[PDB]
């Protein structure tokens, strides 16, 4: 706001805040995110080819749980979708079918 | 491995780019692995002379090259003859200078008046109350035809009249290159080399 | 506002844990479009709820159908992210003859209706929408230049005030961020707001934009889509295998498109459909090779060129029994069934 | 075991996305068939006599 | 290309990029989607079995060759070329139950404190963040007050 | 200035790449240069202004 745009007639300095509102805001307004109608941000975690999906989901959850100890109160995290359940189910099915 | 050689060269070229003359950088440098194995040569030609090499080369670029490049087993398609279309402004330096103009004036005016424009929107954030509509705006900055390029305004003369580019230049959709010609049994042509991949 | 109503609906439907909502997100492209929104409904584990996913979906649909403010939908998810469906199809309509955005919209409407009335095929879906109201600012270039306003200044005024300008970067919280300049929102709401922007002529005078342009309403696509180098529109759609196979579906759509599309438009298959249209059926080699290899092993075991037939000729009967059970129960011949058949033939 | 490999292993060479699915089944089933045959010629009769 | 009409993005950004990319080995098809948020996404898809690291580098070579064709404001923001990791493993959200923090705050919290920690985990191919935007210093001008001076 | 002097030789006699334009669905260069009959003799060079 204290940026100088010019010298006015009376010798005063015209500042940016004299012609503008200045705020630390957003680079983009195009997409919004809610979780159960609360403001949110979503994070998609994709594995690489050759990874172990079950180990990766556990490691992401464990890391989130460590990070979450430093969250400001009133900010929480959730994992609303975990597709590793499908191969976890298939493994459980192999073991149960064998038995 | 030709793909490893390609990438190592292309990344060194990328590092040389800061050393190159500005005009070379604005045109762009290409790095391309060569496919050594020719499969077929194909030509377009005009039996009765209705079309010249410039027309046929750009027909190939527009209508043939990309459809060939999708065929299974192609490694490279090379086009030989004439050049890409280019909008050519052929200045008469005596007329330019007689209007008090330099070549640099002319180039600057052409860059001013044939340009990409960002026109914005109405109704976008931030608003104290909720907008009902988002309306994109259109404004044409780029020119398309010889006539439009000829109507570029180089300056205002002392009597206030507009000096046009067509008043000091001949303007034509012409060739980007006159270096290479192509004939087929002495008729105008363009040559196409199809190279297979390994 | 409509997404938040749909989220409330899903949240109050028995069996739904989450409404993961993204107003702005066009689910067909995963890019942002202001009149589109996506909301995923996360379901409880089956054993924590009474209804199936289809029942829950049917319930949500009956409720979102009562929202008048836009066209809401809820659908079952694909079995595989990044391939989509399995019997359905995916294509683009390409405009190769410079016919323009309005003719592409008419082609989309005409193909989509014709497809909707094919038995076993519902109305396909598209990202394309050429009728988005817009504004066209026609610059009187001679009149700007005659009075000393350069087009760089004129265009630049529109760009920064109405579109925003990237200025440069600054650092905060240990990271790099953009600095952006734009008119505040209340000054870029109306056509008069455009006309009242002021640029400066070579005399130093402030000149209103409105004195050098004509503003009029128009229409245009948002987003603009290109496919293989041409303006294009996507069509995603279903084809009921109990009515028509995916191959008959593709053949029909090729023929529709030949009758409906104007000269200079065409269709191209994409995603799974492109693969079907470009893959050969190597089963025509693989199946005889498998039978000949098994015959040869048995001819060795039996030292007979004829006895192997006592084994090979019975395996169609196992295939028949299995498919009969599938048929009697209303099933289809999916890949799990197909491998079941081969394992049974092995047994 | 060879007859079953004659049937299953060619099924690992079918085209397209479905071919990639068939390959997962075919190779896995062919392996188990071969290992079960090995076991059937070694451990299973040995255990039975014992 | 902030503020640019989707038609201008398609004509002056997507078109030269596609012209450069056209011909890259093993490409099956390519699509461009230009929106009124000013963002172009061009997706280049390659034949099954293509090495995705090889696809990535060939596309990034063609992008480099087109970059000189692009509008100055596009070049100033910078273009990115990124191979896609198609297999989703987990969706994680941050959210504020009472409303003390909004999506802008939380997205930038994820960018500052979460994303790089997740991206270091073994087996991660890609991390995608959905919602609000990175912080920016926004100067909201009042054109009448600017022109009054 | 040498910039003006060298720039005059370069545009008139060597051509200058101006920028691009769109036609037929594609991008093409815009080029400026003296027409051929004004760059044939050493006098043509000397007479550039
Ligand atoms: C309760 C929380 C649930 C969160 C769930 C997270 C997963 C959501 C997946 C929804 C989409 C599934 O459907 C999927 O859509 C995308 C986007 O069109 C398609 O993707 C297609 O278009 C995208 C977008 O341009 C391109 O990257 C690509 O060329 C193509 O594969 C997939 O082929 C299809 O399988
Ligand atoms: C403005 C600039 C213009 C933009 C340029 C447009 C890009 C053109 C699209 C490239 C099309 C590639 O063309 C396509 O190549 C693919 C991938 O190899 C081939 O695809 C097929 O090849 C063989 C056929 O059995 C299979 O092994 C493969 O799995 C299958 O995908 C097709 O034969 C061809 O249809
Ligand atoms: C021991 C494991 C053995 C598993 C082998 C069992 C099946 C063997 C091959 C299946 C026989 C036909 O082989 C294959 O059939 C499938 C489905 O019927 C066809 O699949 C076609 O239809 C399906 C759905 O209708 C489309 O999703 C698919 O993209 C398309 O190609 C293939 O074009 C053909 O190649
Ligand atoms: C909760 C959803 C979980 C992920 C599901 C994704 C599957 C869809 C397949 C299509 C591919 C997605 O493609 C992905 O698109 C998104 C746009 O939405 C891009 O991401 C972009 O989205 C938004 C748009 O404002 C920003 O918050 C973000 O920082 C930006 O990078 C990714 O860089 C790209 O990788």
């Amino acid at each position: 706001g204290n940026i100088i745009l010019k010298t006015a007639q009376d010798g005063s300095l015209v500042r940016l805040r004299d012609v503008a509102r200045i705020e630390m805001g957003s680079g983009s307004y195009a997409l919004r995110s809610q979780l159960n109608n609360k403001d949110a941000v979503g994070i998609g975690i994709f594995q690489s080819p050759g990874a172990n999906a079950i180990d990766l989901s556990n490691a992401v959850r464990a890391k989130m749980a460590e990070l979450a100890t430093r969250f400001p109160e009133d900010m929480q995290w959730a994992a609303p979708y975990d597709p590793t359940v499908f191969v976890r189910d298939s493994i459980r099915a192999v073991v149960q079918t064998l038995l | 491995d030709p793909d490893q050689a390609q990438v190592q060269v292309q990344n060194r070229v990328a590092q040389a780019e800061a050393r190159l003359p500005e005009d070379v950088r604005r045109l762009g440098i290409t790095t391309q692995k060569q496919s050594p194995t020719l499969t077929l040569v194909v030509h377009l030609f005009s039996p009765n002379g209705k079309y010249d090499s410039l027309y046929m080369r750009n027909y190939a670029t527009l209508k043939v090259k990309d459809e060939l490049a999708r065929l299974p087993g192609v490694g490279q398609i090379q086009i030989f003859g004439s050049g890409e279309y280019a909008m050519r402004v052929w200045l008469d330096p005596n007329k330019v200078a007689a209007r008090g103009l330099t070549a640099s004036d002319v180039v600057t005016a052409m860059q001013e008046q044939n340009v990409q424009v960002s026109a914005g929107q109405l109704g976008a954030e931030p608003l104290p109350q909720e907008s009902d509509f988002l309306i994109s705006i259109n404004a044409q900055g780029r020119l398309h035809t010889e006539e439009e390029f000829g109507n570029i305004i180089l300056k205002t003369a002392q009597d206030g009249s507009l000096v046009r580019l067509r008043d000091v230049a001949r303007i034509e959709m012409g060739s980007g290159s006159y270096a290479l010609r192509s004939q087929l049994n002495n008729k105008d042509a363009v040559g196409i080399g199809i190279f297979q991949s390994p | 506002a409509v997404i938040r109503k749909m989220s409330e609906i899903g949240m109050n439907t028995e069996g739904v844990d989450y409404a993961v909502a993204f107003p702005g997100l066009n689910a067909l492209q995963f890019t942002n479009t202001p009149n589109t929104g996506t909301v995923f409904f996360g379901l409880k584990p089956f054993d924590q709820r009474k209804h199936t996913a289809a029942e829950i979906n049917a319930e949500i649909n009956a409720k979102i159908a009562q929202i008048q403010q836009g066209f809401g939908f809820s659908i079952l998810p694909p079995p595989i992210l990044g391939l989509g469906q399995g019997s359905g199809y995916s294509l683009y309509i390409q405009d190769r003859g410079g016919l323009g955005y309005g003719a592409l919209q008419s082609a989309v409407n005409a193909m989509s209706g014709a497809i909707m009335q094919t038995p076993g095929m519902h109305f396909p879906i598209s990202t394309y929408q050429a009728n988005v109201p817009q504004l066209d600012v026609q610059v009187d270039r001679d009149k700007a230049k005659a009075q000393g306003v350069s087009l760089t200044e004129l265009f630049g005024t529109l760009q920064t005030y109405l579109g925003s300008s990237y200025v440069n970067d600054f650092n905060q919280f240990g990271r790099t961020w953009r600095v952006m300049a734009q008119a505040d929102g209340p000054y870029r709401e109306s056509v008069e707001d455009i006309a009242n922007l002021r640029t400066r002529n070579n005399q130093g005078e402030m000149v209103p934009i409105g004195s050098m342009v004509n503003i009029s309403t128009t229409y245009g696509p948002d987003p603009v889509i290109r496919y293989n180098g041409y303006p294009a529109a996507d069509l995603i759609g279903d084809a009921d295998p109990r009515v028509l196979s995916s191959s008959q579906a593709m053949t029909h759509l090729e023929e529709l498109s030949k009758q409906i599309l104007p000269n200079g438009m065409n269709i191209e298959w994409t995603d799974l459909s492109f693969q079907q249209a470009t893959q050969g059926n190597t089963a025509l080699i693989v199946f005889p090779v498998a039978v000949l290899l098994a015959f040869l092993v048995l001819a060795a075991l039996y030292e007979s060129w004829t006895l192997p037939l006592a084994v090979i000729l019975i395996v169609p009967m196992t295939m028949l029994s299995a498919l009969f059970g599938v048929w009697l129960t209303g099933g289809d011949n999916n890949v799990f069934v197909q491998v079941g058949l081969v394992v049974l033939m092995g047994l | 075991a060879l007859v079953l490999c004659a049937v299953f292993v060619p099924m690992a060479f079918l085209s397209g996305v479905t071919g990639q699915f068939y390959k997962q089944f075919a190779v896995t089933i062919a392996i188990s068939t071969v290992i079960s045959a090995i076991n059937s010629l070694t451990l299973s009769p040995a255990l039975a006599a014992l | 290309y902030p503020g640019a009409n989707p038609k201008v993005i398609a004509e002056t950004v997507a078109t030269p990029l596609e012209e450069a990319i056209n011909g890259v080995e093993n490409m099956m098809y390519m699509k461009s989607v230009a929106g009124s948020d000013g963002v172009l996404v061009t997706t280049v898809t390659f034949r099954p079995g293509t090495d995705p690291d090889q696809a990535q580098v060939q596309v990034q070579n063609r992008v480099a060759q087109a970059e000189a064709r692009l509008p100055e404001d596009v070049r100033r923001l910078g273009i990115t070329t990124q191979k896609q990791s198609p297999t989703l493993t987990l969706v994680v959200h941050l959210f504020s139950p009472n409303g003390k923090y909004d999506s802008l705050y939380m997205r930038n919290y994820a960018t500052l404190k979460v994303k790089d920690e997740l991206a270091r985990l073994p087996g991660v191919g890609q991390i995608q963040i959905f919602g609000s935007g990175e912080y920016a210093m926004r100067v909201w001008l009042d054109p009448n007050k600017v022109a009054a001076r």
